[PDB]
RNA sequence: CCAUAGGUUAAUGAGGCGAACCGGGGGAACUGAAACAUCUAAGUACCCCGAGGAAAAGAAAUCAACCGAGAUUCCCCCAGU
RNA sequence: CUUUUGUAUAAUGGGUCAGCGACUUAUAUUCUGUAGCAAGGUUAACCGAAUAGGGGAGCCGAAGGGAAACCGAGUCUUAA
RNA sequence: GAGGACCGAACCGACUAAUGUUGAAAAAUUAGCGGAUGACUUGUGGCUGGGGGUGAAAGGCCAAUCAAACCGGGAGAUAGC
RNA sequence: UGUAACGGGGCUAAACCAUGCACCGAAGCUGCGGCAGCGACGCUUAUGCGUUGUUGGGUAGGGGAGCGUUCUGUAAGCCUG
RNA sequence: GUUUAUUAAAAACACAGCACUGUGCAAACACGAAAGUGGACGUAUACGGUGUGACGCCUGCCCGGUGCCGGAAGGUUAAUU
RNA sequence: GAAAUUCCUUGUCGGGUAAGUUCCGACCUGCACGAAUGGCGUAAUGAUGGCCAGGCUGUCUCCACCCGAGACUCAGUGAAAUUGAACUCGCUGUGAAGAUGCAGUGUACCCGCGGCAAGACGGAAAGACCCCGUGAACCUUUACUAUAGCUUGACACUGAAC
RNA sequence: CCUUUAAUGUUUGAUGUUCUAACGUUGGCCCCUGAUCGGGGUUGCGGACAGUGUCUGGUGGGUAGUUUGACUGGGGCGGUCUCCUCCUAAAGAGUAACGGAGGAGCACGAAGGUUGGCUAAUCCUGGUCGGACAUCAGGAGGUUAGUGCAAUGGCAUAAGCCAGCUUGACUGCGAGCGUGACGGCGCGAGCAGGUGCGAAAGCAGGUCAUAGUGAUCCGGUGGUUCUGAAUGGAAGGGCCAU
């Protein structure tokens, strides 16, 4: 049958022009105030995702 | 995903964003396209006639992507404002 | 770890805030400093207020 | 029986990251280290922690000056 | 006490069997989750009642979106959205 | 033969022969090869007496950026 | 002429030893041993059904099977061995 | 358990030290014949030919190229009393 | 007397006797979605549950913990409103 | 009361014996008895546990002979477990570390039959001990989460008067 | 018609007494009936109680499904499990053991910024109470002190000590680099806006540095030129801060 997307992932990861996945960095959730500006502020953009981690995210997003 | 028990990356990375239905319902249309539909004026209809959208699409924005070469009257889409530069210095017009 | 988190809220009305931590059982006194509120793009007066 | 000991701490990974003669980019990390074992020199930055980094572009070199006899790192403009 | 219950007789019908398919009344666990309780397996297996050559469903107190469609059923898409 | 750092091993399995005995099938997806067509390619159910022919509903591709509205060869960020 | 009385065959048991241990026998044979009118023993038939029975209680017995019988099904359970 | 602390026989060098020249000794190197992988250089009927250099121990494992078996077409053909 | 049919027959189990406790009869209690049935065609000198275990001499102190029995003024507290 | 309980412990004293870690009688230093999950006694009873004596004996010193049934030979019938393949010696060494099979060496003509079990890490049963598996079962409980039952109140079946 | 206060027809509340007609009857009698079942009738007793349904608090190994970590010179028992500093570590980085030794799970609106100034321990001598050690003066000495807290590396241009003014413990970004399998973590000139100290050059994006920590999910609070299932709103969602 049809491959199913772990719908999990697909909430984390988007496909960008060239074929990467852009993600929001972790870490800025909460447990803010003793963490420095400049810390949560280059938390801030979408990051893509690293080389050793593009084979575990391309097998959970069939459908990407 | 599996790896090896570690929180593996699509669950220690964290969830963004919204889906916007409003985004499903709107095409954009390159102006290769302005030849191909019937009749010279180009509208929702007219495009869903020529298979250019979809027979659901609402909203469309014409944008500089190929050429046009022919008049064309372009009603009740958006237009870039290259595409609006291409389309009037190949000889049509745009109407809101 | 006595240390209480506390918000210091722009005087200028933005609803801005900064955090920080406190010594309320040594300093009972009000934090009042002026800060720059990045709403009205000045420095303005910050005071203090409970974390939520 | 049993042990009081068995702790310790990551190794931090200090020292020269570009030695004498390398050519290095402005910002560049020279020597990581705790304290000034060396010291700032021309067109070297000493940072919070520090590090001493190149503030232009150009030759790492090393020399010692001074009536202490320290040891400074500077950047020759190439 | 009128009656009713009860009793006898007559006429007509029913019962039992059958591989699947069909409607209904009940309804697991192993398993997966790399443990497990929510969750899954699954309204599956199994038990029960009933029908037909098919059954069920069916002629909008339905959708749509300010344009319109026009009962039910089945197939391909929509979309692993 | 197997398993092992390592087996003549006194570790495992087989008395012998003959016959049978273990990476498959369906669907989805990606990469390679090959063939067709090419800014296009291809149809599904179905119709058809038809391995023809019809059927382009659809699907993939020629545009991206942004959570999104939106803008668009740019876009997002930010008062810039 | 009483008795869960006494000695002792049948009958019901099973304390010791030898044998047997691919047995004559998937629990026996031989020599001895206990009860032997009783909470005794035996024939025929009946009743209790599986988380259930029955148990003077050993987790004993429930068809040479018992810390959850047997048969069929879920079923190719699952098996990082 | 039996010599049993040169592998044995045996040895006064057949032991040890020093110097020297011979020889034995391997699937190492060379000679002769043959096969294959890879790379260069030239021809070419564009996929082979020639010259040349060099390589060819292998478990897990990756890559390349084949043998044979049954069945379908080619086959109302071809072989076969 | 009983017991681990098939490695344990015993000091284990049972036992008459003793005590605590429940039970007023549509009894407590037990089997049972229930109807009913056992208890019992019995009725507190009876029936169930539990411990102890002929008989003789006996069975001391502790109610703080856990349970059971009684109390209900106050605190807290469900659906509901 | 050194015990169906006593670790120390064969405690110490007495008795019995030539000699007694057991037995009997005491002592009390009860590791860690004790009063109906009863305490201490107790005639009778027991295929019940311990100890002593008389009788008795092949139990033994220490075995001998005999009678039968096998074993052994002949005729008839005719199994079994096991088994990689065998031209299937000792010793000392070596070595996946305990060798018929390697090394060195010694001994040894080929083949049965009756006997014995030191070795073939002999046969038998995918160790039951031990560990491991994010295995199982059944048991326990003030482990967790549920739940039958039992119990509480509200509403319904459910009305009238004071 | 507003503050307050008496009563009843009158609405439901709790208690008590009485009643009968729902409901119970495993009391008597009659009939179906050849019947210790059942039903109907009648009478007595009980009576809105009891009992049952739905909801609800308590109790609940009676029964069920499960959990009950890993490392480990076998397992258990004991100890350990994240972070920082030294050594082992073989002069770049890194480097194991149930190897050898110590620390953290914070503190601080000044103990932060900046401008100006300053320099320690210890000992000797003299000096009221005053002594081994208080404060004073001089000398020697030269960091043997100090550093908010371990240890190491640093520190005089002090990073150590004192004072004035202050909020840069700023917001948006960031050339380049270090360190990680990754998630991440770290250093960073410089640019824009606004700020403090300084005459000025300048310094300041916390603290001499290296510990002082916790992903994601689920939600909470504030903000918002985003979204808003017919449309306007709203709910919910996104984004930013927490
Ligand atoms: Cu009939
Ligand atoms: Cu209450
Ligand atoms: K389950
Ligand atoms: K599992
Ligand atoms: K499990
Ligand atoms: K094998
Ligand atoms: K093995
Ligand atoms: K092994
Ligand atoms: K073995
Ligand atoms: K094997
Ligand atoms: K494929
Ligand atoms: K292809
Ligand atoms: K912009
Ligand atoms: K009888
Ligand atoms: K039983
Ligand atoms: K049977
Ligand atoms: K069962
Ligand atoms: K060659
Ligand atoms: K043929
Ligand atoms: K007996
Ligand atoms: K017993
Ligand atoms: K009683
Ligand atoms: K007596
Ligand atoms: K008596
Ligand atoms: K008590
Ligand atoms: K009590
Ligand atoms: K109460
Ligand atoms: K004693
Ligand atoms: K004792
Ligand atoms: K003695
Ligand atoms: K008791
Ligand atoms: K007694
Ligand atoms: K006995
Ligand atoms: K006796
Ligand atoms: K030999
Ligand atoms: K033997
Ligand atoms: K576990
Ligand atoms: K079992
Ligand atoms: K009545
Ligand atoms: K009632
Ligand atoms: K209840
Ligand atoms: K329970
Ligand atoms: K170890
Ligand atoms: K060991
Ligand atoms: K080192
Ligand atoms: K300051
Ligand atoms: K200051
Ligand atoms: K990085
Ligand atoms: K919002
Ligand atoms: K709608
Ligand atoms: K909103
Ligand atoms: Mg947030
Ligand atoms: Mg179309
Ligand atoms: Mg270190
Ligand atoms: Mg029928
Ligand atoms: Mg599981
Ligand atoms: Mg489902
Ligand atoms: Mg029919
Ligand atoms: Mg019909
Ligand atoms: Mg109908
Ligand atoms: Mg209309
Ligand atoms: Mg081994
Ligand atoms: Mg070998
Ligand atoms: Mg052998
Ligand atoms: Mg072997
Ligand atoms: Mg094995
Ligand atoms: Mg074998
Ligand atoms: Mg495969
Ligand atoms: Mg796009
Ligand atoms: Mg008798
Ligand atoms: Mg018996
Ligand atoms: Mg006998
Ligand atoms: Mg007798
Ligand atoms: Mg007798
Ligand atoms: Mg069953
Ligand atoms: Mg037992
Ligand atoms: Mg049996
Ligand atoms: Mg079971
Ligand atoms: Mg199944
Ligand atoms: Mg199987
Ligand atoms: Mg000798
Ligand atoms: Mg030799
Ligand atoms: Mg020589
Ligand atoms: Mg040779
Ligand atoms: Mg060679
Ligand atoms: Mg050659
Ligand atoms: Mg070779
Ligand atoms: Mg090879
Ligand atoms: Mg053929
Ligand atoms: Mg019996
Ligand atoms: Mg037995
Ligand atoms: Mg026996
Ligand atoms: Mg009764
Ligand atoms: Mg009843
Ligand atoms: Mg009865
Ligand atoms: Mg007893
Ligand atoms: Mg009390
Ligand atoms: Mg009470
Ligand atoms: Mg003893
Ligand atoms: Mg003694
Ligand atoms: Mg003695
Ligand atoms: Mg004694
Ligand atoms: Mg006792
Ligand atoms: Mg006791
Ligand atoms: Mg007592
Ligand atoms: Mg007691
Ligand atoms: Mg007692
Ligand atoms: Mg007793
Ligand atoms: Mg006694
Ligand atoms: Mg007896
Ligand atoms: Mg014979
Ligand atoms: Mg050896
Ligand atoms: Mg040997
Ligand atoms: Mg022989
Ligand atoms: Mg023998
Ligand atoms: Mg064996
Ligand atoms: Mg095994
Ligand atoms: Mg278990
Ligand atoms: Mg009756
Ligand atoms: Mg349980
Ligand atoms: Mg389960
Ligand atoms: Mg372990
Ligand atoms: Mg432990
Ligand atoms: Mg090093
Ligand atoms: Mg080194
Ligand atoms: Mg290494
Ligand atoms: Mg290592
Ligand atoms: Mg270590
Ligand atoms: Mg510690
Ligand atoms: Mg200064
Ligand atoms: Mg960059
Ligand atoms: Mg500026
Ligand atoms: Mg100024
Ligand atoms: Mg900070
Ligand atoms: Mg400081
Ligand atoms: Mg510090
Ligand atoms: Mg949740
Ligand atoms: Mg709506
Ligand atoms: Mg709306």
């Amino acid at each position: 049958p049809k491959i199913k997307t772990v719908r999990g992932a697909a909430k984390r990861f988007k496909k960008t022009g060239k074929g990467g996945f852009k993600h929001k960095h972790a870490n800025l959730r909460h447990i803010l105030t003793k963490k420095a500006t400049k810390r949560k502020r280059h938390l801030r953009p979408k990051a893509m995702v690293s080389k050793g981690d593009l084979g575990l995210v391309i097998a959970c997003l069939p459908y990407a | 995903g599996f790896e090896g028990g570690q929180m593996p990356l699509y669950r220690r990375l964290p969830k963004f964003g919204f889906t916007s239905r409003k985004a499903a319902i709107t095409a954009e249309i390159r102006l290769s396209d302005l030849a191909k539909v019937e009749g010279g004026v180009v509208d929702l209809n007219t495009l869903k006639a020529a298979n250019i959208i979809g027979i659901q699409i609402e909203f469309a924005k014409v944008i500089l992507a190929g050429e046009v070469t022919t008049p064309v009257t372009v009603r009740g889409l958006r237009v870039t404002k290259g595409a609006r530069a291409a389309i009037e210095a190949a000889g049509g017009k745009i109407e809101e | 770890g006595i240390r209480e988190k506390i918000k210091l809220v722009s005087s200028a009305g933005t609803g801005h805030f900064y955090t920080t931590t406190k010594n309320k059982r040594t300093k009972p006194e009000k934090l009042e400093l002026k800060k720059f509120d990045p709403v009205v793009r000045q420095h303005v007066i910050y005071k203090e207020a409970k974390i939520k | 029986g049993s042990t009081r000991n068995g702790r310790d701490s990551e190794a931090k990974r200090l020292g020269v990251k570009r030695f004498g003669g390398e050519s290095v980019l402005a910002g560049s990390i020279i020597v990581r280290q705790r304290g000034t074992k060396f010291h700032a020199g021309a067109n070297v930055g000493c940072g919070r922690d520090h590090t001493l980094f190149a503030k232009a572009d150009g030759k790492v070199k090393f020399e010692v000056k001074g009536p202490k006899n320290r040891k400074f790192i500077s950047i020759e403009a190439e």
